[PDB]
């Protein structure tokens, strides 16, 4: 190539305006620049999570940063009930006074943001107390952000360029990983709650600079190897302990009580350090397990090669699935964005339930923040582990070398696995929307007692089974008899049972018919997007209309108009549709999250187990209602600091409806209109004089979906950000 | 009380006896039989150049070949057994 | 001879194995590997539950104990074991329990190094001090007694377990009594039918 | 009871909606002379309100704290009316259909143009289908164990 | 406020025009 | 008349007069078993 | 420029070529078919991609592809 | 080859009848056809089409 994209002389030879776009929209796949290899695909790719991390490093060391510098962290440790916490200071010339005195908030002197990210929460929690703390972890992770762009150009070098063979050492990185990344990590944070967060919890301010004079228990490191570890549980903080002070204090290091700590409404710092060290212990273990340079261990190959059923009901079983992986660094990457996904919505559901932080889940908004950031990010996460599915087996697959294992035999009951999800949406739908439907109806015609509201039957003795009476089925922890019972009687069940029976946190909160109706619309949602990505990922290669979709790649416009027509026929299409059903889903998860939630937090759960019944209801009492101080923020009368939030919510809307633009019409209208405007502009004196150096055309097909679907996104995102944070902390529950 | 010394030494010593004389053959053997590898020769046939099996650590002049490694194993099992033994009956946990 | 009369027995299953009466409706053994394998199994969980039915009913009437009542001395501080009423100085948990691993380990694990298939299952030798084996068509006919007894024993301790779980507390030789008394009134129906 | 709910024909809130309900119709009554047709259809309605509230409480069907019917379908046996019985009415007509459409695009499928048959229906041929469905368990139930279900 | 007078327009003025004309160059070469 | 009938027989046709007669069938079920919610 | 390829399942009808609306393909002498012929792309320079040629192919499956390839001013079909 | 009104299982994966049956209607002697087999369908293809050749090693004669 001679010119932009150097990786590219395909798209560098473009005389259009195109050559720009596509170079942007392709810079990061590798495997279809000009004169790649193996090396340096993976070499690129390792430098390029160097620069990941180095980027993540840097972000959070201007967090930590901004919040010494501008915020108020002091005032919020001193009371974290009453302070709230400062993001950073704000300097827009564009402000008016109104605007000046309307975002002066805290104890600030000037405007300024009110963070809903809960760093102070976690960091008050972990030991963070003053300024000067912040400051030098942010100097730390600058640090840590300049060496990992320093390794990433090192490894970028010949002397120090890994090979292929590396990088195909499974076994070597996963031992290290589960015994050093896994554990010693886990192991060395126990190490951290043991050494700082306990003792400041407990009023110690223990550093750096005294840490090696202090002991963390009164007979320390004694125990531990005596094998008498039960000491480090003797004496446990007290049900009136204060965070932060010596009141109410113990000297245990590790427990399992379960429960919250009664004044941060969180979980304690024992039972944390105790969990972190055990999951250290179990990583540490597992992490001995496959063969390297030591003549003892498993080889995965032999592994997945006998795990092969005798009578053939599996084929082949998991015979080359070892090299078919290992050789495929997108099904690597499809495997890992599902765990992650999975674990990062395991993160939300269990951060809303058994918060960590200290004085979090008190703020409202903070927590429905956390848990929208999270399903999002979760929902996102996901639709890309399906897609670096079929990439995989557009780009990688080998039929030959998969020959009746399970991925094979996969591909070949594809028909029964799609229809099969097909019924079970096409199910979900008809009748959730079926009876959401008729509650309407008989809402309307006023009779709401002829409503069809089904209990939750099954999730509710779930709850009673981990030991909630409310709904008295009396199983399990639930019944006094139990074995189940009796086993941690005297362990966690005190704490735990305590909790889940406190019916003003959200550990297990209580269900009825509303419950159940949203559930299954979440089960549509969930069914329905699986549907559009598996379907997509298994006809990748091809189908009856296009048995060579193989050869086109993952990306392409269509085949054509003809064979009755083939708009969105590509694998990456099925992805770009699925995204609008993942964005569904999650809108409604996020929904029902908060709308539950604040109405718990305003003391009239009622509004919600009557209203939630009903789409209508859903409308009026949740959206309609909570948007009234939202649309206020600015109005003829004055403005106060909703203002942001309004004017976010209209961008969002705005944003939105552009990402209809792009997605309702297409290319051959705008491709002529600017046809007449290249005219326009070769016949109009003075303008003559200038001339493009690339021709302007529409945009491309392929390219209007991935910019509509970019708007409809950030639309969607912004919108119903700013709808959280306005609603809710226009009036903090 | 149980005497941590008498324990470890004595939970050790049955690991390590276990793995010299009755469990040997069969782990050996299974050890014989799987080997990793990618595209059918090894990681250092690939070959990385630190994935090479370290043969004079291996290497002992015990009559059935009970090297460092076996040692370091069965001895970690041991004293896995041991502290869970003496983690297990210093708490006062009654079901 | 088969186990449903009229009902043809599966293409593996001649009748030439010791009580081979053509039952497999699953077709478990269709395949010749897993066949043997589980020959030598049910072998062994036989002979277990061969060890354990009378073990659970003899100290019961004489020892005057019972099956599930001779649980209960563990999973307590106390830990104190009795063997014919004599209390053993050695009878707590984690001796047994470090003995019974070492021991049975060893014994299965040896058990477990032998590669012929017949000996898997008959192994002899030292094992057959009467030599009662010695002689083949004796040999057969004694390994059809054994199995089928070995069986019937098996059915045995599913009994035990699952009027356990009906009659928690309460001994299988009790329950016989019980079911002497009214034979019309104390049956399975209470459980199954009731109430 | 179940679920921590309380039976309707115990329920207070059931009844006090009851009352407000009637009381609403009342006070829209109000204003029509008695003998009118206006005045007969509020009647009407209040007499087939009560006659609901009545039944609903006679059903034996528990109510939450709004004071409104919530559903068992455990497979508990005292609601058994309350999922199991119309599902398996619901599952015998559905039945019913798929099977009579079976039975009639199998009819159809030997022809010199079975498209034709599927856009004008043989009416004929479908009332001749048309009661087989009655016997659709068991016409279904034998073609599962001859091997005429599937292909 | 003494910095953010600094740092904001230099951020969000100066640094998009450099950048956008340094980018411009670039991709037009 | 074999033709209107033909026509009579026609989908469109078919689907009015059926799913009229179900109309009718369920509403004066309705009408005559009210309210129903059980059963 | 457009790749545009025949494979031997061609049958030689001719319709491809009689459709395409810039002059890529021809038909060439054959033995593969009764037909005696068989197409060809000796002009895809001046290919735009429009497909007619694909949607006019009687076969089962396509005899002629059209892979949509590197983008030149003449394949993106503008007059300026 | 097989007969005239033969009816023959589809094996060429790409075809919109693949895996399914049709009926022989004719079978090109001339050895440089490199599909003879003509087929003709019950139901069309996506493009409307309900006859196609094939190679003798693309049908198999079921009944
Ligand atoms: C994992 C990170 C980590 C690190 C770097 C430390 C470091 C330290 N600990 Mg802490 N500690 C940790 C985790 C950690 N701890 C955890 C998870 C717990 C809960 C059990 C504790 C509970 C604890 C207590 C109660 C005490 C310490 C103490 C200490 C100090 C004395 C070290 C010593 O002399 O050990 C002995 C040195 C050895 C070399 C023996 C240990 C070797 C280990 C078992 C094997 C290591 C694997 C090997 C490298 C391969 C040292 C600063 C003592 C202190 O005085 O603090 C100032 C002290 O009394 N720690
Ligand atoms: C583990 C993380 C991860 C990694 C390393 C990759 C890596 C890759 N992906 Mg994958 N993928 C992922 C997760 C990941 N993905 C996720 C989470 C999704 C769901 C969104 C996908 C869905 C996906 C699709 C559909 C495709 C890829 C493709 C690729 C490849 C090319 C990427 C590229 O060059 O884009 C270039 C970068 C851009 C075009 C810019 C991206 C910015 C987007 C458009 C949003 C920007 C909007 C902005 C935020 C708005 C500003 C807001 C403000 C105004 C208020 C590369 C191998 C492509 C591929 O090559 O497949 C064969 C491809 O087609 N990915
Ligand atoms: C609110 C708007 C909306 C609705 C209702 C649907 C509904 C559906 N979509 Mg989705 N879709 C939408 C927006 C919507 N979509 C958007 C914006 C996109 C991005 C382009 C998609 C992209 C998309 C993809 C890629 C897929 C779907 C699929 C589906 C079906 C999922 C299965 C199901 O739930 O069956 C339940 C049925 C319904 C919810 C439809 C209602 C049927 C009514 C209630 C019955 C008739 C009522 C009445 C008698 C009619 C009288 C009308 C009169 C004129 C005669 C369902 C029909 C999937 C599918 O087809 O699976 C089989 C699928 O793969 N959609
Ligand atoms: C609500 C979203 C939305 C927006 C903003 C637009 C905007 C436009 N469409 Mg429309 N369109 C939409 C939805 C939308 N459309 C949908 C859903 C469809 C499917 C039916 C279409 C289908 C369609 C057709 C068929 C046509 C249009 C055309 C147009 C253009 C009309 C000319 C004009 O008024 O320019 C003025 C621009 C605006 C009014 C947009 C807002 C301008 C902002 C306020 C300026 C901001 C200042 C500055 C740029 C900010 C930069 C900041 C940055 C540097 C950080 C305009 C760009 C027509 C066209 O192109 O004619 C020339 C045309 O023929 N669109
Ligand atoms: C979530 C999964 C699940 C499933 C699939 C079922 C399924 C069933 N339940 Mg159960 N139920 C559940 C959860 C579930 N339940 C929960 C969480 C509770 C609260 C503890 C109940 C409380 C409950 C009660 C009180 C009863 C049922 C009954 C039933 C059965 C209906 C009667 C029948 O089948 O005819 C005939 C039954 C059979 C042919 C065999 C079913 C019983 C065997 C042991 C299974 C059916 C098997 C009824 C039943 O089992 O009647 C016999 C019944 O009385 N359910
Ligand atoms: C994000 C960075 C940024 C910053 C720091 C500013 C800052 C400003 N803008 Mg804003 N603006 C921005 C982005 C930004 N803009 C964007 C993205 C848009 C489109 C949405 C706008 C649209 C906009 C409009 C329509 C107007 C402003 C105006 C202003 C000025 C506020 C009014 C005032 O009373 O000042 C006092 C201002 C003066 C006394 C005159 C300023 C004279 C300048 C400082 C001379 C600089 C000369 C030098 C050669 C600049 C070269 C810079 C270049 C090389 C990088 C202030 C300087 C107002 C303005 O410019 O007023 C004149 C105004 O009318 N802006
Ligand atoms: C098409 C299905 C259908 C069926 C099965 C019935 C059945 C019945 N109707 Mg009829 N009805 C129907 C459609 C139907 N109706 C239509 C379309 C109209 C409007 C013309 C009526 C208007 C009507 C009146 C005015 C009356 C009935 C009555 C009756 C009942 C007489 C015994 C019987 C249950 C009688 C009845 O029992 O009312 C209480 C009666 O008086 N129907
Ligand atoms: C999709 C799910 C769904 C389900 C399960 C129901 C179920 C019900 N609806 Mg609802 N409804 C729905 C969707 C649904 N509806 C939708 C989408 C709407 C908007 C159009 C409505 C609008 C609506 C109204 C306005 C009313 C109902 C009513 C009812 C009840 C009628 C009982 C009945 O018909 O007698 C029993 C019926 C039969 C036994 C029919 C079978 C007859 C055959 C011939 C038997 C053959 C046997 C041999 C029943 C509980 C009524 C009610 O009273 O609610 C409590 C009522 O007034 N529905
Ligand atoms: C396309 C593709 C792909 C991808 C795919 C995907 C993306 C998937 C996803 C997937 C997923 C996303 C999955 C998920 C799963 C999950 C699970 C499997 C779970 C489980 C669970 C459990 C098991 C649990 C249990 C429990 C409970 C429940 C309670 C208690 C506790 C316990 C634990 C017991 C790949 C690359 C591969 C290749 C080929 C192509
Ligand atoms: C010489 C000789 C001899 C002797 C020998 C011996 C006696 C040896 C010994 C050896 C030994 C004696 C070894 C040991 C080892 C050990 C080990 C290898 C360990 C490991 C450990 C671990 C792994 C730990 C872990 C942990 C931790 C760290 C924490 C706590 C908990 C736990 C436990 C987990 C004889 C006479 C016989 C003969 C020949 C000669
Ligand atoms: C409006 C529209 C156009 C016209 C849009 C054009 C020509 C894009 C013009 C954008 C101008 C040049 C810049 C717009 C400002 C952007 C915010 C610039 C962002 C640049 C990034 C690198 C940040 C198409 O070409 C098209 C093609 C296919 C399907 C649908 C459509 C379609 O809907």
């Amino acid at each position: 190539a001679l010119r932009f994209p150097r990786f590219s002389q395909g798209i560098a030879q473009d005389p259009t305006t195109r050559r720009i776009w596509f170079g942007i929209a392709t810079a990061h796949d590798f495997e279809s620049h000009d004169d790649i290899t193996e090396g340096r695909l993976y070499q690129n790719i390792f430098a390029s999570h160097f620069g990941q991390l180095a980027i993540i490093f840097l972000w959070t060391s201007g967090n930590l940063f901004h919040v010494a510098w501008q915020g108020n962290f002091e005032a919020w440790v001193q009371d974290p009930f009453h302070v709230r916490p400062i993001a950073h200071a704000i300097w827009d010339p564009h402000f008016g006074q109104p605007a000046v005195e309307a975002f002066t908030r805290g104890g600030a002197l000037g405007p300024v943001n009110n963070a809903y990210s809960g760093v102070y929460q976690w960091w008050y929690t972990i030991g963070l107390r003053t300024n000067e703390d912040l400051y030098t972890g942010a100097i730390f992770l600058l640090f840590l952000s300049f060496i990992s762009l320093l390794a990433g150009w090192l490894h970028l070098q010949p002397k120090w360029k890994p090979s292929v063979s590396w990088f195909k050492n499974a076994e070597s990185r996963l031992n290290h990983h589960l015994s050093g990344l896994f554990g010693v990590s886990s192991l060395a944070w126990a190490g951290h709650l043991v050494h700082v967060a306990i003792p400041g919890s407990r009023g110690e301010y223990v550093r750096w600079n005294n840490f090696l004079d202090v002991l963390p228990h009164p007979q320390g490191l004694g125990p531990l190897l005596t094998g008498q570890w039960n000491l480090y549980a003797q004496n446990p903080s007290s049900s009136n302990h204060l965070f932060g002070t010596t009141q109410g204090a113990g000297t245990a290091i590790l427990t399992i009580l379960g429960g919250f700590h009664p004044q941060t409404q969180s979980l304690w710092l024992t039972d944390m350090a105790h969990h972190h060290l055990a999951i250290a212990f179990l990583f540490l273990i597992g992490g001995h397990m496959y063969r390297t340079n030591f003549g003892i261990g498993h080889s995965i190959k032999y592994i997945l090669e006998a795990h092969i059923p005798p009578g053939g009901r599996l084929g082949r079983g998991h015979k080359g699935l070892y090299d078919t992986i290992n050789n495929s660094i997108h099904f690597q990457l499809g495997l890992a964005l599902a765990s992650l996904g999975v674990i990062t919505s395991l993160v939300a559901q269990h951060m809303y339930s058994l918060p960590a932080y200290a004085f979090i889940a008190q703020d409202f908004t903070t927590q429905a923040a956390l848990y929208t950031h999270h399903q999002y990010i979760a929902g996102f996460i996901m639709t890309g582990a399906f897609a670096h599915g079929p990439i995989f087996f557009i780009r990688d697959y080998n039929p030959e070398q998969n020959a009746d294992n399970v991925l094979a035999r996969m591909l070949e009951h594809k028909e029964a696995i799609i229809s099969h999800l097909s019924w079970a949406s096409l199910f979900l739908g008809f009748h959730t929307l079926g009876l959401y439907v008729h509650n309407d109806v008989m809402l309307a015609f006023g009779t709401p007692e002829k409503q069809i509201l089904i209990e939750p039957i099954f999730a509710q003795w779930i709850q009673s089974a981990h030991g909630k009476t409310t709904y008295g089925f009396d199983v399990l922890l639930s019944s006094t008899n139990g074995p189940a019972l009796n086993a941690g009687r005297n362990i966690w069940l005190p704490g735990w049972l305590n909790a889940i029976n406190e019916n003003s946190n959200s550990l297990f909160l209580t269900i009825g018919p509303g419950d159940f109706l949203v559930h299954h619309a979440i089960a549509l949602g969930l069914h329905t997007t699986t549907l559009i990505l598996v379907k997509g990922a298994l006809d990748a290669r091809g189908s009856k209309l296009m048995p060579d979709k193989k050869d086109f790649g993952y990306s392409f416009p269509c085949d054509g108009p003809g064979r009755g027509g083939t708009c969105d026929i590509s694998a990456w299409d099925a992805f770009y549709l699925a995204v609008f059903w993942m964005l569904n889903t999650i809108g409604w998860v996020t929904f029902y999250w908060h709308w539950k939630h604040i109405t718990l937090w305003r003391g009239n759960v009622s509004q919600f187990n009557e209203s939630s019944t009903y789409l209508m209801g859903w409308l009026r009492d949740y959206l309609w209602l909570n948007s009234s101080q939202l649309i206020n923020g600015y109005n003829p009368f004055g403005m106060n600091s909703l203002s942001v939030w309004a004017w976010m919510f209209l961008f969002g809307h705005l944003v939105w409806a552009t990402g209809f633009m792009f997605l309702i019409s297409w290319r051959g209208y705008w491709q002529e209109l600017i046809e007449t405007l290249a005219w326009a502009h070769e016949r109009t004196p003075l303008a003559n004089l200038i001339r493009w150096r690339d021709k302007p055309v529409a945009l491309s097909i392929v390219q209007a979906r991935l910019v509509g679907l970019v708007h409809f996104s950030v639309g969607y995102i912004f919108t119903y950000a700013a709808f959280l944070i306005a609603s809710t902390s226009g009036k903090f529950g | 009380e149980l005497s941590p010394s008498l324990v470890i030494s004595l939970s050790t010593g049955l690991s390590l006896f276990l793995g010299r004389f009755v469990f040997f053959n069969f782990q050996r053997e299974n050890v014989a039989k799987q080997v990793p590898e990618q595209n059918g020769l090894t990681h250092f046939e690939a070959g990385d150049t630190r994935a090479k099996e370290y043969v004079s650590l291996l290497k002992s002049n015990d009559p059935v070949g009970f090297n460092i490694v076996d040692v370091l194993a069965w001895g970690s099992i041991g004293h896995i057994v041991a502290y869970y033994i003496l983690a297990t009956t210093s708490n006062g946990y009654d079901p | 001879a088969h186990w449903m009369p009229g009902e043809p027995r599966p293409a593996y299953l001649d009748g030439s194995a010791p009580g081979d009466f053509g039952f497999d409706p699953l077709g478990l053994g269709e395949v010749p590997a897993n066949l043997e394998r589980y020959k030598e199994s049910e072998l062994i969980h036989c002979r277990w539950a061969m060890l354990a039915v009378p073990g659970i009913l003899v100290p019961e009437a004489l020892g005057y104990g019972n099956w599930v009542k001779a649980q209960e001395w563990a999973a307590l501080p106390g830990g104190q074991a009795t063997y014919l009423g004599n209390p053993v100085p050695w009878g707590t948990l984690p001796t047994i329990l470090a003995i019974e691993f070492l021991a049975i380990a060893f014994v299965e694990h040896q058990r477990s190094m032998e590669k012929d298939p017949e000996k898997k299952k008959y192994p002899g030798g030292a094992f057959d001090p009467l030599g009662y084996s010695k002689d083949p068509k004796k040999l057969e006919e004694l390994k059809v007694k054994e199995i089928k007894n070995g069986r019937l024993a098996l059915l045995a301790f599913v009994g035990f377990c699952v009027q356990q779980s009906a009659y928690p507390g309460t001994g299988p030789l009790e329950n016989l009594a019980t079911h002497l008394a009214d034979p019309w009134h104390n049956n399975i129906g209470d459980i199954l039918i009731g109430f | 009871d179940i679920s921590g709910l309380t039976p309707c024909k115990e329920s207070k809130q059931f009844a006090k909606r009851e009352k407000q309900a009637l009381k609403k119709l009342q006070a829209s009554l109000k204003l029509y002379a008695d003998d009118s047709a206006p005045a007969l259809a509020i009647k009407a309605t209040m007499e087939k309100t009560k006659k609901r509230f009545d039944n609903y409480g006679k059903y034996g069907l528990l109510c939450g704290s709004d004071g409104l019917p919530h559903l068992i379908v455990s497979g508990d046996q005292r609601h058994w009316g309350e999922f199991i019985t119309p599902g398996i009415l619901f599952l015998y007509i559905a039945g019913w259909i798929g099977w009579v459409g079976r039975s009639y695009l199998i009819a159809i499928r030997d022809e010199k143009k079975p498209t034709q048959k599927e856009i004008i229906i043989d009416v004929p041929l479908a009332s001749r289908l048309l009661f087989r469905g009655f016997s659709w368990p068991v016409a279904a139930y034998r073609e599962l164990l001859n091997g005429e279900l599937v292909d | 406020i003494n910095l953010p007078s600094l740092f904001v327009p230099l951020v969000g003025l100066l640094f998009p025009a450099v950048a956008m004309a340094s980018l411009f160059l670039h991709v037009e070469k | 008349m074999r033709d209107l009938k033909t026509y009579l027989s026609v989908a469109p046709v078919v689907s009015t007069l059926w799913f009229g007669a179900l109309a009718g069938l369920l509403i004066e079920i309705n009408r005559f078993f009210p309210d129903a919610l059980i059963f | 420029s457009h790749s545009v390829k025949i494979y031997d399942t061609c049958i030689g009808c001719t319709q491809c070529v009689r459709a395409c609306p810039t002059d890529v393909l021809e038909m060439i002498p054959w033995g593969g078919c009764k037909a005696k012929q068989i197409a060809s792309a000796p002009r895809t320079e001046d290919c735009v991609g429009c497909k007619r040629c694909e949607s006019a192919c009687p076969t089962d499956f396509l005899s002629v592809r059209v892979y949509l390839w590197h983008e030149t001013t003449r394949s993106m079909g503008l007059a300026y | 080859g097989p007969k005239r009104g033969a009816k023959v299982k589809i094996l060429r994966k790409e075809s919109y009848w693949y895996k399914g049956t049709g009926s022989v209607v004719a079978v090109d002697q001339d050895p440089n056809t490199r599909y003879p087999v003509v087929v003709r369908f019950n139901k069309v293809n996506y493009a409307n089409v309900s006859t196609n050749n094939y190679a003798l090693d693309e049908i198999q004669e079921v009944e």
